[PDB]
RNA sequence: GAUUCACGCAGUGUUAACGUGCAAAUUACUUGUCAUAUUUGAGUAUAGGGGCGAAAGACUCAUCGAACUAUCUAGUAGCUGG
RNA sequence: UGAAACUGUCCUUAGUGCAGAUCUUGGUGGUAGUAGCAAAUACUAAGAAGAGGAAAAAAACAUCUUAGAACUGAAGAGGAGAAAGGUUCCUAAACAACAUUACUUGGAUUAGGGUGAAUCGAUCCUAAAUUACAGAUGGAAAUCCUUAAGAAAAGGAUUGAAAGGGAAUAAGAUUAAUAGUUCUUAAUCAAGAGAAAUGGUAACAUAUCAUGAACUUUAAAAUGGAGUGUGAAAAUCUACGGAAGAGUUCUCUUUUCUUCUUAACAAAAGUAAAUUCCACUGAAAUGAAUCAAUCAGAGAAGUGGAAUUUAUUGGCUUUGUAAGAAAUUCAAUGAAUUGUGGUAUUUUUGCAGUCUUCAUAAAAAUUAAAGGGAAUCUUUUGCUCGUACUAAUAACCGCAACAGGUCUCCAAGAAGCAAAAUCUUUAGUUAAAUAGAAUAACGCAGGUAAGGGAAGUCGGCAACAUAGCUCUGUAAGUUAGCAAGAAAGAGUAGCUCUGGUGAUUAUCGAAUCAGAACUUUAAAGGUUAGGGGAAUCCGACUGUUUAAUAAAAACAUAGCAUUCUGAUAAAUCUAAAAGGUUCAUUACAGAAUGUGAUUUCUGCCCAGUGCUCUG
RNA sequence: GGGAACGGGCUUGAUUGGAACGGCGGGGAAAGAAGACCCUGUUGAGCUUGACUCUAAUUUAUCAUGUGAUUUCACUCAUUUCGUUAAAUGUUAAAAAAACAUUAAAGAAACAGGCGAUUGAAAGAGAUAGACGGGGAGUUUGGCUGG
RNA sequence: CUGUUGCUUAUAGACGAUGGCAUCAGAAAUCGGUGUUGUAAGCUUUAGAGUUUCUUAAUCAAUACUCUCGGGUAUUGAAUG
RNA sequence: AAUAAAAUAUUACUUUGGAUAGUUUAGUUUCCUGGGCGAUGAAGAACGCAAUGAAUUGCGAUAAGUGAUAGGAACAAUAAAAUGUGAAUAUCCAAAAUUUGAAUGCUUGAAAGUAUACUAAGGUAUAUAUGAUAUUCAAUAUCCA
């Protein structure tokens, strides 16, 4: 029953002063600063989070592989896979429809 | 004697309105060429909340008809939009729900809301929770339409005048009748300081015209002109009748 | 450990410990105390020896 | 505080300087009356305000 | 619990010192010193604060830079 | 915006202690309450015929049926003391 | 006595004569060696230093070490911070004054010493709000405006958070005192320098890889609460196998106790829970599923895949780090070991759906991707400021070492429903406004009592009494929800047993329920722990109130009702104002009032005074 | 006993040894406080009101010269109130689909002396004059008197 | 002569005072009497419901039998020596 | 009836206290002369500098003082050094003059800071209003080709 203490000068319960509390050498338990909980990216037609991103912060995105952080689809990492099949249906069904109904139907 | 809390109330100080959650302001879009003389097509992309009113707010979003991008728009729902409807907006628009045209070409009877009150000043009539205009008659001479304004009085607007075909959504709010002062207290968590009223009889004289002696009571009459200074005009102003009706 | 004037920073002290001796600085790391003088602690490089610029110096 | 500003710390530096008390060569000029500063005072026995 | 109680919870500054009078006199929320009328440029002397103005005007200082043009 | 217990909080009773006190309002038991009309820190806004008040003329730095502070001011006294 | 100025007479001048003013200032008596130095369980023995326990017991003796006995009892009298304090922190000398005795002690005197950052914060961003140039207003000081008025600012100025957002550091050791700051070791981040890809049907995947300008969009930063289920880690408990040390040992005890550990950052042997998608096929005799739900022909269940989350890489074990550290022992610097589990509790941390709102529960800095098609590993640096200490029954605010007040983090065992009362462990302390003797009255705090039982008293004020759990049983009245734990009755201990509630194919494990003999001092009661009933009045209820004599029938409340207003309005602040509030608003709204839930009913009067009129 | 009508001191008597400890609560008309109940001041303050005298806000009439036929009309030209990225004003020529829309190939009409509506010589502010005006300001509320 | 002082003095007592003894002073245990409570610790009675474990020995087992009218306390404001 | 511990009375000496007497480098009033500040940065505030200084005094990174001119042998609490080849002392002089402050590149809470141009660091300039001149522009505002 090892009690520890805030290690930096914040002495409030954040959620950006969050603590893990883990063992080491001897029974020694020190502090751990623990990460947030982030959101991931959803899709901007129909809100769903997308499969094949991480959920972390927006600037560890930097820090990913250039092909971990997007879907090699079109629209990839901004549209979901049902997203984009409704699009090419809207974009080649329209265009037929008109076709032939103006110019010289 | 004191100032009366009626007094403090147009200074503004903790009677302010609590607008920091509230989604922007719900009017009509900028008239311009387009909404004149042609058709716009907007796309109803989500319904939401707005703090402080009972009428649920529609995020619309119109192409920029003069230059690249988006125009998003924030309109008041109409009972009966979804997510993803096309709404038109211009002098040529199908008169169906949701759409915007000038009060001049609805017909007599149309029901109509958001109306214009000056043409181009995006919105003023028929605002609140399931209320809603009617189009009373036109007269072509000079370009002007007849309105019944939802309290009953007749109005004469130019017929260029915009509005949204329908009713406000969010009707029947009134009728739940509220039971707890704790919800009372939550109805006002975006609006004025106002809630918990003390009635004048019960202050001290230094307070209120009404602050009583040794009974609770007025003791004058509380039906009052309507030159009544600041301070005193309290009760009920320029009252041509009292009492029950039968 | 050095005391030094409040208005140098860690380069410009760095540099002048390194004119004035002759010798290579590694770390510097500084505190300014309360009456108002700046205490700086310099670290010299493994090779040059912090004795001998002691007893040059007039510490010994 | 634990955290203070630069000027303030100075300034609260200055203060420890000047509770001091008169060196004893001081006292003994000729025709000296400067034996104790006034000016004294402790943490427990008066805030100094600042 | 209007006297010795109420004491207690005295630990939040309203003045603090100002830039031109050198006083703990500088109003935190009102940004304007009591004292010496900060940020007004014109020094704040009133005449109901006769003592006020014999406390600190010219004469009371080191007059670095006057004592030599009146001498002179 | 149910019933209770606990960490806390209040202040119903003893009209107990104390009453040149631990304290210019506190202590002990008892009682009530102990999360949504809740409790609370910091920042910020509202100032004297003004502010704020679930309203007691309550609160606005131990000061309130009109704060504190300085000037008019050695205010006036057919009244009291010398 | 005192050691350098002074006196008498006449005129002149006046700040010219004191017993009082609750007179002003200063000093001093009786009271008076009197009242007091009585909340916070508590000290004793030996030794050391010291002038400072002597003595006809002068019955007491500060500080330090050891031993005994103890208290805070882990929501602490423990270990750390924010505000406030400002050198109070450490050491040495020294004790005139201060800490209601004393002091060798001290938060007290004197003199030195002490606060080290690329990774922690300020600095950066904006929230409520705040302030400038030009403009508007004003006799005036000055006020208004914050992007509207402007030849000002691709777009909107300044400030505003050491609890909101935010690039990057951990373990061990070290100092009389600093340490995510120094030393060793091990990393991380930023700014530099040296016609343009494949694979999978698909969901999607590839040590940077695999070009991507203007312009536009999307997402992240970034968002309530409740309650239920569950994954994981830690703490506690426990099974198995030991190693090392300690305690008990005349009565036993293969016994009781302690240690058996591991970081940031990365790797990928083995292997989880939950959710969402993809391919095959097409469900009815409808199935699938949870504690609850909930889902399906715009497609279920089944099989096979993909993705994300699970306190760093990728959640857990494991690995590099890394045993060389650290811990426990042994010897005189050198040697020994460091398995595996659990169908148990708590905390933390995520996840999954459910409920709830006339409440829907921030923004920016900063980053990534997409649409588009314009154009053709090594090494260097990382600046300024804060960093000591208390954070409180002695460092803060109350005149003080004041029983008052002041925001947080970590949190063991027993017992119990319980973070309750009570006792103990790690840590801290034995002093915190002085003691000794005697054991009078009157007191303050805690108690008991023969017989009677409110006869006392304004008044059952104060005290007594009931009290946990299980089973039976429960009235009038009622807004049909309650009253209700109504009222009332029975049982409860110890020892020895029996049976029920599961997992895997006989073993393994959980406290829980029921039952039966026997025994006794006949069992909730050490602590904790409802007195009950019959009526009347007021307020409907939960709630608020005179800080410091009134907590209530007073205020509020939902309900009912009335009045005005089409928004250039109504109310209303300002001396004025392209000024300001409700108003980011629009009659289901704004403003001004009376009554106070629900049920029932609101009677007659317009003469008078108000208000109003289309007259 | 008398006395200011309830003495510790005065008069006449009863009676007295100097210093005091622990109690207690009769007295010292005990201490704390220039009575707070009552009255008198030609002393005040809060509050109320058709008390007297006034005042902010409200309101009404006249004045302050826009043009063409005191009132009635038509226009805009000051003025009122608004809207925008001052983004097609005026006159001629000519609801099936929550998807994209830009940096042009080889085009996209001209002119008005008005950015667009709205109000309009009316309203608002100023001066003078009447009404209303406890919202507010100042002040007053005689004397004698078996209190 | 008297007082202080001693018996941590009593028939007394807030403190003084008062009462007793002071070398045959006094105090102390121990012993016996006299009281209070209720049968101590150790081994035995298979006391003993029962379950284990040999196999019909043991073990564990509230409570209960003998030693036991036991053990413990007893002036401190008791009484002999 | 009795003693003087206590109580009271006078004098002398001592004590607590600081009246009285003597004294003044301090004030008050009147009068005379001036009434001489600041963007060439004032008054005011802060910080710092003496061999041993806490305050005060003087001064400003050239620090209880530098140069020049007069001045002639000191200072002192204790040491040192320098000194008629010039010690103290004095000045309408010269050089220098930290952070701020009307404060003025921008920000400023107790805020640490920071942009550009000129001559890595250092030093200057850059606020608002404003008069004159030069220069670059805007408006078919009036004409005019």
């Amino acid at each position: 029953a090892v009690r520890v203490t805030y290690v930096r000068k914040h002495s409030y319960n954040t959620k950006s002063n969050g603590i893990r509390i883990v063992k080491t050498a001897g029974g020694n338990m020190t502090v751990q600063h623990r990460q947030k909980i982030s959101n991931g990216v959803r899709c901007g037609d129909c809100g769903c989070v997308l499969a094949g991103i991480r959920h972390i912060r927006p600037h560890q995105y930097g820090w990913l592989g250039k092909s971990k952080r997007t879907v090699t689809r079109a629209y990839g990492g901004v549209k979901c896979h049902k997203c984009v099949q409704k699009k090419i249906l809207r974009a080649f069904l329209i265009n037929e429809h008109n076709l032939i109904k103006l110019a010289a139907a | 004697g004191r100032r009366t809390l009626s007094q403090r109330k147009g200074r503004g100080s903790i009677f302010k309105s609590r607008s920091h959650h509230k989604l922007g302001v719900a009017q009509h879009r900028a008239i311009d060429f387009f909404e004149r003389h042609s058709t716009v097509r907007g796309l109803v992309k989500s319904i939401e909340h707005d703090p402080g009113r009972g009428a649920p707010l529609a995020r619309v979003v119109f192409r920029n008809p003069r230059q690249y991008g988006l125009d998003k728009e924030l309109f008041i729902c109409a009972e009966g939009l979804y997510s993803g409807q096309y709404i038109y907006c211009g002098s040529k628009a199908s008169l169906h729900i949701g759409n915007v045209l000038p009060i001049g070409q609805c017909p007599e009877g149309t029901v109509v809301c958001n109306v214009e009150s000056k043409p181009g000043d995006r919105g003023i009539i028929a605002r609140a929770s399931g209320n809603y205009a009617t189009v009373i008659s036109h007269n072509a001479d000079n370009e002007t339409t007849r309105i019944r304004l939802p309290s009953g009085a007749k109005k004469t607007l130019k017929s260029n005048c915009r509005a949204m075909v329908g009713i406000i959504a969010g009707g029947g709010r009134t009728e739940k009748p509220i039971l707890k002062a704790g919800v009372a207290y939550r109805m006002y968590k975006a609006k004025r300081t106002t809630w918990p009223r003390v009635r004048g009889v019960a202050m001290n004289p230094v307070d209120h015209p009404h602050g009583g002696g040794n009974h609770q009571h007025v003791g004058h009459p509380t039906t009052l002109k309507r030159s009544s200074p600041p301070g005193q005009k309290a009760g009920k102003v320029a009252a041509r009748r009292t009492g029950l009706i039968r | 450990v050095f005391l030094c004037e409040q208005k140098a920073n860690k380069t410009m002290i760095k540099k002048a410990v390194e004119k004035r001796y002759g010798v290579k600085v590694i770390k510097v790391n500084t505190l300014v105390r309360l009456d108002g003088l700046k205490k700086a602690f310099v670290r010299l490089a493994p090779d040059v020896e912090a004795m001998e610029v002691a007893t040059k110096i007039g510490l010994f | 505080t634990g955290h203070k500003g630069f000027s303030y710390k100075l300034k609260l530096g200055k203060k420890i300087h000047q509770n001091r008390g008169v060196p004893q060569w001081f006292r003994m000029k000729t025709g000296n009356t400067i034996n104790y500063n006034f000016k004294r005072r402790h943490w427990n026995r008066r805030k100094m305000g600042m | 619990t209007k006297g010795t109680s109420c004491r207690g919870t005295r630990h939040n500054k309203t003045h603090i010192l100002c830039k031109r009078c050198g006083k703990r006199s500088w109003h935190l929320q009102k940004q304007r010193c009591a004292s010496c009328g900060y940020p007004d440029a014109k020094m704040r002397q009133y005449a109901w604060g006769y003592k006020a103005l014999r406390r600190r005007t010219q004469g009371t200082g080191r007059m670095r830079h006057l004592k030599i043009a009146l001498k002179r």
